[PDB]
């Protein structure tokens, strides 16, 4: 033996392991382990959850009545707010499915996982000799599972104002999250769905330029994607025909003729994007929210002109007015 | 019934998932 | 070969068996008919008409 | 012969101006809410 | 009428390469389709007319 | 016979060939002045 | 990488240009602006003026109801002063 | 529950029908000589 | 009252610092 | 011939390619793109919607819109010339008579559009696949705009030309179709998300797997625009993924057809949903919880807490959105929780 | 409305039949 | 070269360019509006 | 409170932004490959397939 | 329209396609006769649907 | 009860002494060339 | 090949395949039914729409009997 | 009878396999809650 | 009537499923080269 | 790794596919009536 925790260390590091196990993935492997098995077996057969601390329990699993569409792993209890609740905080499991135990153990395994997930997009690369930022670009779909998993409840002061492990579940927090912060107002989540958007439109922008620019070396009755091999030398389209074409469509100057310039424009573009609506999320945990245009435009004598910005309002209070039926006893809704 | 259904297919997702990674068809490089 | 989306590709210059293809097509359509209103037949009640 | 980073510069406080009468407009004219 | 198409799908397919399809000239499977959608327009509007 | 709506219509589709005539009008004139080979 | 059309660089660059868009340019500008601080935007587009939503006591909105004789049921919304 | 009686055969046969006609293909490839 | 005398000169003043140096040539 | 002349014209590359498209696509896409900014600033929605929606009003850009027509015009086409307007063009405008304009010019616009995509692509030589592409954007617009209002009682309900406009447009079909319950809505969520994710991750993929072509470290001026070599290492990005991911491309032909499928895939299905709405055809419930619900007090899912939701937007919107149904809801009727 | 995307689908494969299977050389563009 | 002056291109950018600064104006004079 | 919480988290994050690029593109510069993989010595080359 | 779908048969039948159209609208391949056939196809879909 | 905090916390204590002493043992020398 | 009885009788009928007519042909006449037809349809469109009001007409369930 | 002459082999390689039931489950995952309703 | 309500399934898999078996290995058969 | 030198290929002749089908669709006529019962 050459030494083995010297060993251990180059086993770890190894890039010749199927999977690369990093030093993230010493963290990482572990901890969405946990995440998963809880979370499986939480959708499955946990018992209903007090999700509001008002003792009115919320059953989320499919043993318990649910389907794949409403099933959901429910947020801990608004009695332990944002309480560190560990299994060994309980009495008994029976209490600790209750309280909505399993759901920290799942978003604090993931978030810590999925974070080491990202450092381990580094290392391979490191490992590998080729440029690092790749994991910068997951940074994004990152950093916005952490604003609607952790960023949210610490602002707002409870897990059970976290976003739910479901279906369902995730379309109750859009839209009660619009009635408390009128997010579709708000210049972060704009950018978002532009991003979004965009993305996809790029996304079949490039992929149809592209494959609508590949050079023949297929027969008719062939598959066109035969007409290349795993570790060309030389480029499978011909990227001047594909800018001759996009170059026209609209013109010249406004057409991509450098790949390099494309691919970065393909990355920074819906990147950039998402990483505004993380941070709209992130900013609206503490309450800064969309534009409040309500009864701007008036007229000569005082009376209120109603805008669409109006008529968005009325849809918001009747989220807000429904929502959390017996968890309010006073005026304000300040949590 | 329901829930042995959904359970069942999920198994298979995960099932796929194994072979998808570990029995995929080799990468092989330029003699292709 | 031929990708799984191609497969009828093989009658693009074969009026034979684009024909024999059609006829067949045609077939279950009036075939469908048929004995979907046997279908309907077995299960619709005349009883009451208002 | 006119420079050209002066006729951006130019057109570009420009820009901002007349972006800046809009926003200045917003606490102002009827989209106001007083 | 099912059952009769039925059959007559299985005879063209057997019976696959009649003299009809190929072309004199070149002796190669071909169909004049211009003529073709003349002959089915003209039973269309004629089946169409008797409705 | 001719009633208000049809006489809209004729309006209509009569300032409509109109803009349709005038288009390939100047499109057929200028077409013939620059296309050297 | 070129056709026929003059360089917008050198266009842009070009003091013949602004001789003729310090003239132009502008006066679009003072045109629009006349068009609305004249009033007359408010015409040519039926939108109304901030005393022109209601009538003095009346409080209901002027809804279209029918659409044949939606052009003469306007002009009856205008009638009482609105 | 009280859910629909034709709901499990429909899903029964939403998986297996097309997977049975991959397999069928894939297999029948797998299996050419050369 | 109109303050907006003083943005204008602090903000030609920018270009300005570096235009009389398109002037003077140097140093860019 | 006057006609080969009249197609050589056309067909001259220039600055902005015209071609035979052209003479559909520019006059039609010229005039929604300027029938939209001109309502966008003068044009009322008073008559129509009891709203402002003009900056001549005080409206700004996210609340300015060209607002749909009334309900009582139905689906009339509301031409310049029609019964409704007469010829007059300032009622034209208070009848809401510039939206029917928008959607009529914008949809032959995209007919228009997709055409010279097709036309170009012949001329130079590439395949349509672009053309392809282009299907699912028109799709939504023709299922959303047009589609989904034909199956209303008019077009009213379709989604008016703005901002916020669109924002009641994506809130009423919560409150009242259940639209995020829908499975085809799902499938088109996916893809669009799923398509932001291939064109991150592609790009980032390729931005650092890159050769080295130069000895500079902004590496952009270090490409050669004429073919050769490959400018990234596919081999290495395959055994990345490979190793982090687990699966990772190994066909650049396939990998970018797979680009195009997933995000108008997407799109086509989210557009069959909405198809589906229009006859009001709607995924609004699961009738195996709504009976549990009924007879059990104690059962609750997230999927019953939203359908409340619904029922408050429902209530308290209805009555400032539906002006011509002259609602009237009571203090005492409206649902409420406590407190709030 | 799917039968849409049919008729562009192979409205395409028929025009463009000889630029099926992938392209072919030369470098022309900007210039007439 | 002898660049010509009215083109195709000088036509596209007038339709977009003539009319935004028209309501460019218009817009402008809308800020000072009021009750 | 809003007002500085929003502003120093947007800050703070994006700064978790620059730090991870940075931190990058310092390791890639050390060894030696921040601009773009050896052509000739391809590293990926020289390591066994694991398939 | 069945009157004159037989007038229009018969013309089809005896005149014979501009050599400009067969050129243009790739006639003599049948999956032009495809592309027509499917856009009158959803054509008649859409009015059906309609009605 | 009181025992499953304390394995946990081992447990724990292990693969992030294992993270910690990993990158220690001279990581940057781990990669292609320059180390 | 093969030839049959039926098939002999039809062999007129598929046998002018390439045979197309020159230049134009009845293009330009063709162009005129095709405006014709994009303006009847625009015809009973409108009239349908209820944007065309004939006396006579009545667009509705009424009008039956 | 003569052999057709126009007929050729069909493929699906082992990938698409994979991708085709990948596609397959998850469709199946997704409408199984509207199947049971 | 009142059958059984896997009645339907169970015969459905029982049909499919071996059926299934075979033909997947046919087809692999008949594609064999040579 | 080395290919695996005791592989045969499967066979299944058209005739084993008609007797198969043959039976596993009688046994199937059969027992229905007792699965529905
Ligand atoms: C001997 C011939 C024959 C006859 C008399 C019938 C009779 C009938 N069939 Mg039927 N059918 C037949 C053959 C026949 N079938 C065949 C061969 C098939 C297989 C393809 C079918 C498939 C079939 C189905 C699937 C259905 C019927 C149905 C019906 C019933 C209602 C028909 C209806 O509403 O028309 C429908 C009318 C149309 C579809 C009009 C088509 C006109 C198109 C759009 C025009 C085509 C374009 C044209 C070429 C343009 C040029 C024309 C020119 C003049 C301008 C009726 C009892 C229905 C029923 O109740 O079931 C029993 C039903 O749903 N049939
Ligand atoms: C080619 C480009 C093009 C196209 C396709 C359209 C299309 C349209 N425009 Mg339009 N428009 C265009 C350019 C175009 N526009 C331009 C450049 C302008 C600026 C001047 C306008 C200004 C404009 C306005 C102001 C309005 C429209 C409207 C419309 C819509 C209805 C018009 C209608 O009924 O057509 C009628 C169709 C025809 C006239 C075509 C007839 C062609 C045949 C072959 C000629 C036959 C004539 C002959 C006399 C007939 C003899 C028969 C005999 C029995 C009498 C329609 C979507 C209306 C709208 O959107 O309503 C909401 C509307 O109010 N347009
Ligand atoms: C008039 C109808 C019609 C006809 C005759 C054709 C004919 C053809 N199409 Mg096609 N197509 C159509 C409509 C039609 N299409 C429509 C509406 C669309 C849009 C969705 C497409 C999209 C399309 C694409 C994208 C492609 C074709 C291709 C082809 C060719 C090969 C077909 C093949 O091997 O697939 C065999 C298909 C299978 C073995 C799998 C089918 C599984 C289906 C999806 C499940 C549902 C089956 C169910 C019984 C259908 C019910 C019918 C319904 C209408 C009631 C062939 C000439 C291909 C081509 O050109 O090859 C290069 C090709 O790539 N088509
Ligand atoms: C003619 C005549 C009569 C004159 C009148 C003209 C007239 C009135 C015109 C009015 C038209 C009008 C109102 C507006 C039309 C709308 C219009 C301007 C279109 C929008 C176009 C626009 C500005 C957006 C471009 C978007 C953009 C940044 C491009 C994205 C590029 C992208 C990521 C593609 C991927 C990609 C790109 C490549 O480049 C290559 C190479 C490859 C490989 C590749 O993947
Ligand atoms: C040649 C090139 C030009 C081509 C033009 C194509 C169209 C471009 C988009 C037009 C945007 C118009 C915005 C505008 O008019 O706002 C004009 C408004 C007018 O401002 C309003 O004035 C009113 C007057 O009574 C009220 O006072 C309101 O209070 C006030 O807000 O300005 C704004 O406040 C918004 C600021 C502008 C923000 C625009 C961002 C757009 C980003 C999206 C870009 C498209 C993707
Ligand atoms: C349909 C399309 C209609 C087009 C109508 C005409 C549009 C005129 C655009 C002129 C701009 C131009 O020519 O390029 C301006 C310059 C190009 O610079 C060019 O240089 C050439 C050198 O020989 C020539 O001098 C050209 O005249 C000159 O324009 O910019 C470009 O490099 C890229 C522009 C890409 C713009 C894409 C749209 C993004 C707009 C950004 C707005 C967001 C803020
Ligand atoms: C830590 C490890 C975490 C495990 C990750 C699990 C990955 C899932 C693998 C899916 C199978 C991949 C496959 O079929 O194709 C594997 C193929 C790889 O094979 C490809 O073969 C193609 C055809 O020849 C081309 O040749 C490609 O170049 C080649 O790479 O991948 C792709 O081409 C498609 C990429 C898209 C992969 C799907 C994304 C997975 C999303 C899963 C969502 C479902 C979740 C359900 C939850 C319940
Ligand atoms: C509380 C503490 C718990 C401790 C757990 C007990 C110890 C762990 C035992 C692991 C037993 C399972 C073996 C798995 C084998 C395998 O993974 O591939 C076998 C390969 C082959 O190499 C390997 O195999 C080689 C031997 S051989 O080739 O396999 O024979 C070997 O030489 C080489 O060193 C090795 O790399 O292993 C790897 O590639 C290393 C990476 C392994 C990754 C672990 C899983 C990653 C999960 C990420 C999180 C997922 C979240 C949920 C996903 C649904
Ligand atoms: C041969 C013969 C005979 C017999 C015949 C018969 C018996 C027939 C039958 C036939 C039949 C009996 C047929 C049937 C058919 C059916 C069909 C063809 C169906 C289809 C269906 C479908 C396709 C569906 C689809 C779907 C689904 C699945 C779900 C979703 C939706 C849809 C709709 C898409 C006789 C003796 C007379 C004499 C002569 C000989
Ligand atoms: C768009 C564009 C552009 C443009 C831009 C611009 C337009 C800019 C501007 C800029 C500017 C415009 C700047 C300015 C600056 C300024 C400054 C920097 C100043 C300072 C000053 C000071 C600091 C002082 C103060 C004072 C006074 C004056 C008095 C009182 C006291 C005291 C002393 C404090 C360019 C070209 C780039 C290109 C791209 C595009
Ligand atoms: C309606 C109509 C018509 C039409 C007209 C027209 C066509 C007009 C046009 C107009 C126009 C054509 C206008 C334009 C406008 C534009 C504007 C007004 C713009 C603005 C812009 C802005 C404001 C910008 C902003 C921005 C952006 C967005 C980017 C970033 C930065 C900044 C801030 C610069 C006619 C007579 C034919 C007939 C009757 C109906
Ligand atoms: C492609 C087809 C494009 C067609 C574009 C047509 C645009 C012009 O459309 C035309 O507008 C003028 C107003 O300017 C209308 O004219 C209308 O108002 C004028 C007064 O302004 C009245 O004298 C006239 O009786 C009345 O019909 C026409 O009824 C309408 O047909
Ligand atoms: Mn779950 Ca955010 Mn509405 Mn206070 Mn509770
Ligand atoms: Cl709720
Ligand atoms: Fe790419």
């Amino acid at each position: 033996s050459a030494n083995l925790w010297e060993r251990f260390c180059n086993w770890v590091t190894s890039t010749d392991n199927r999977l690369y196990v990093g030093w993230f993935g010493v963290i990482m492997i572990p901890t969405l382990l946990a995440a998963t098995i809880c979370f499986v077996i939480a959708f499955i057969a946990a018992p209903p959850v007090d999700i509001d601390g008002i003792r009115e329990p919320v059953s989320g699993s499919l043993l318990y009545g649910n389907n794949i569409i409403t099933g959901a792993v429910v947020p801990s209890s608004n009695a332990i707010g944002l309480h560190f609740y560990p299994i060994w905080e309980a009495a008994s499991l029976d209490e600790w499915l209750y309280n909505g135990g399993p759901y920290q153990l799942i978003i604090f395994h993931f978030l810590l996982g999925a974070s080491c997930y990202m450092g381990r997009q580094w290392e391979l690369s490191y490992r590998l000799g080729m440029r690092p930022w790749i994991c910068v670009a997951y940074s994004a779909p990152l950093a916005s599972a952490f604003a609607v998993f952790l960023i949210y409840p610490i602002g707002q002061g409870s897990f059970s104002d976290g976003m739910p492990l479901g279906i369902s579940g995730t379309f109750n927090f859009m839209i009660v999250f619009q009635a408390e912060h009128n997010i579709l107002m708000h210049p972060f989540h704009q950018l978002g769905v532009a991003g979004v958007f965009g993305g996809a439109l790029f996304c079949a922008m490039h992929g149809s330029l592209v494959t609508s620019s590949l050079i023949r070396e297929t027969t008719e009755t062939e598959s066109a994607n035969y007409g290349y091999k795993f570790g060309q030398e030389e480029e499978t389209y011909n990227i001047v025909a594909a800018h001759g074409y996009f170059g026209r469509l609209i013109f010249q100057y406004a057409s991509f003729n450098n790949s390099r310039s494309l691919h970065f424009f393909l990355a920074a573009w819906p990147v950039v994007g998402v990483w505004f609506t993380a941070l709209g999320i992130s900013t609206m945990a503490f309450n800064l929210n969309g534009f409040n245009f309500n009864h701007s435009v008036i007229d000569a004598k005082g009376n209120v002109i109603n805008t669409w910005a109006d008529i968005i309002n009325r849809a918001n209070l009747g989220m807000e007015v429904m929502h959390e039926r017996n968890a309010h006893n006073f005026p304000l809704d300040l949590a | 019934m329901e829930t042995i259904t959904y359970v069942f297919i999920f198994a298979c997702i995960i099932a796929l998932f194994f072979f998808a990674i570990f029995f995929r068809e080799p990468p092989r490089i330029t003699k292709k | 070969g031929l990708p799984w989306y191609r497969v009828h590709t093989v009658l693009i210059n074969d009026p034979g068996r684009l024909i024999a293809a059609h006829l067949m097509h045609t077939a279950l359509v009036a075939g469908w008919a048929g004995s979907m209103a046997l279908y309907e037949l077995a299960t619709f009640d005349p009883s009451d008409p208002v | 012969r006119i420079p050209l980073w002066i006729v951006a510069t130019v057109a570009g406080m420009g820009v901002i101006v007349i972006v800046g009468l809009f926003f200045y407009g917003a606490y102002a004219g009827l989209g106001s809410s007083l | 009428l099912s059952g009769l198409l039925f059959l007559a799908a299985c005879w063209h397919w057997v019976y696959w390469d009649l003299e009809l399809f190929r072309d004199p000239r070149t002796g190669e499977p071909a169909l004049d389709l211009p003529k073709m959608f003349g002959i089915h327009l003209f039973l269309a509007g004629l089946l169409c007319f008797g409705f | 016979t001719i009633t208000p709506s049809l006489k809209g219509f004729f309006i209509g589709l009569l300032s409509g060939a109109v803009v349709l005539g005038l288009t390939f009008a100047v499109l057929i004139a200028i077409s013939q002045i620059d296309k050297v080979q | 990488g070129t056709t026929g059309e003059r360089p917008f660089s050198d266009i842009i660059t070009s003091v013949r240009y602004w001789v003729i868009h310090s003239i132009t340019i502008p006066a679009l500008f003072i045109a629009g602006w006349l068009f609305v601080s004249t009033g007359l935007a408010y015409d040519v587009f039926g939108t109304p003026r901030p005393d022109s939503y209601y009538a003095q006591e009346q409080r209901s909105i002027p809804l279209v109801t029918d659409r044949f004789e939606a052009k003469q049921q306007v002009e009856t919304f205008l009638e009482q002063l609105k | 529950m009280e859910v629909n009686q034709l709901g499990l055969i429909a899903t029964a046969l939403f998986v297996l029908v097309p997977s049975v006609f991959l397999i069928i293909l894939y297999v029948q490839t797998e299996s050419q000589q050369k | 009252i109109a303050q907006l005398t003083m943005i204008a000169m602090i903000g030609i003043a920018g270009p300005m610092i570096i235009f009389l140096l398109a002037v003077r040539r140097g140093n860019l | 011939g006057w006609f080969d002349i009249l197609d050589d014209w056309l067909k001259r590359d220039r600055f902005v390619f015209v071609g035979w498209s052209g003479i559909l696509l520019f006059p039609c896409a010229y005039l929604a793109l300027g029938g939209w900014l001109t309502g966008t600033t003068f044009v009322t929605s008073w008559y129509t919607h009891g709203l402002a929606s003009s900056y001549l009003e005080g409206c700004n850009f996210l609340t300015v819109a060209v607002s749909t027509p009334a309900n009582s015009m139905g689906h009339s086409l509301l031409l310049l010339w029609g019964p409704e307007a007469q010829g007059d063009f300032t009622r034209w405008c208070q009848l809401g008579g510039l939206w029917t304009f928008i959607a009529l010019h914008g949809a032959f616009g995209l007919i228009g559009f997709m055409l010279r995509q097709f036309e170009i692509a012949r001329l130079v030589g590439v395949r349509p696949y672009n053309a392809i592409a282009f299907s699912a954007p028109i799709a939504v617009f023709v299922s959303v705009f047009l589609i989904y209002p034909l199956g209303q009682s008019s077009w009213f309900f379709a989604p008016s030309f703005g901002v916020a406009a669109i924002f009641r447009f994506l809130l009423f079909f919560q409150g009242f179709h259940n639209w995020t319950l829908n499975p085809f809505h799902m499938m088109g969520v996916a893809g669009v998300l799923g398509g932001a994710l291939l064109c991150a991750i592609h790009g980032a993929t390729v931005e650092n797997t890159l050769f080295q072509d130069g000895e500079g470290a902004s590496t952009f001026r270090a490409f050669n625009p004429t073919q050769a070599e490959e400018t990234y290492s596919m081999v290495t990005a395959n055994r990345f993924w490979s190793q982090i991911f687990g699966i990772a491309f190994s066909n650049k032909r396939w990998l970018h057809f797979f680009m195009l499928f997933v995000p108008v895939t997407g799109l086509w299905m989210s557009a069959i949903g909405v198809v589906g709405l229009a006859l009001n055809l709607r995924s609004y419930d699961f009738i195996s919880q709504e009976i549990r619900a009924a007879e059990d007090p104690e059962f609750e899912t997230f999927y019953t807490k939203n359908l409340l939701l619904n029922e408050g937007i429902r209530a308290w919107m209805a009555p400032q959105d539906q002006p011509h149904e002259n609602f009237v809801f009571p203090e005492e009727v409206l649902p409420r929780g406590n407190a709030l | 409305l799917l039968f849409f995307f049919g008729h562009i689908w192979h409205g395409a494969r028929t025009l463009f039949r000889d630029v099926f299977s992938g392209i072919d050389p030369e470098l022309s563009p900007e210039q007439v | 070269v002898s660049y010509p002056i009215f083109t195709v291109r000088w036509v596209a950018v007038h339709t977009l360019a003539v009319p935004t600064i028209f309501f460019l104006g218009a817009i402008a004079a809308m800020q000072f509006i009021q009750r | 409170r809003s007002w500085l919480a929003t502003s120093h988290f947007v800050l703070a994050f994006f700064f978790l932004v620059g730090h991870l690029w940075h931190a990058g593109r310092a390791r890639a510069a050390a060894a030696g490959f921040e601009k773009g993989i050896d052509r000739e010595s391809e590293p990926v080359l020289s390591m066994p397939s694991l398939d | 329209a069945g009157i004159v779908g037989i007038i229009a048969g018969l013309f089809h039948i005896l005149v014979r396609p501009p050599q400009r159209l067969y050129k243009a609208l790739r006639m003599g391949n049948i999956e032009t006769v495809l592309s027509s056939s499917i856009a009158a196809v959803f054509f008649a879909a859409f009015v059906v649907a309609g009605t | 009860m009181e025992t499953l905090k304390i394995t946990v916390y081992i447990v724990v204590t292990f693969f992030v002494l294992l993270f910690v002493f990993g990158f220690l043992s001279g990581d940057p020398a781990r990669n292609p060339k320059r180390k | 090949a093969r030839r049959t009885w039926l098939g002999d009788i039809l062999r007129p009928l598929n046998s002018e395949y390439g045979k197309v007519a020159p230049g134009w042909g009845t293009t330009p006449l063709m162009a005129v039914f095709m405006g014709l037809f994009l303006v009847f349809l625009l015809i009973i469109l409108e009239i349908y729409n209820s944007t065309l009001i004939l006396d006579g007409v009545n667009v509705s369930w009424k009008a039956l009997g | 009878m003569e052999p057709n002459p126009n007929r050729q082999p069909v493929e699906l390689n082992r990938t698409s396999l994979y991708l085709g039931l990948l596609l397959i489950l998850v469709l199946a995952l997704l409408f199984s809650s509207y199947f049971f309703n």
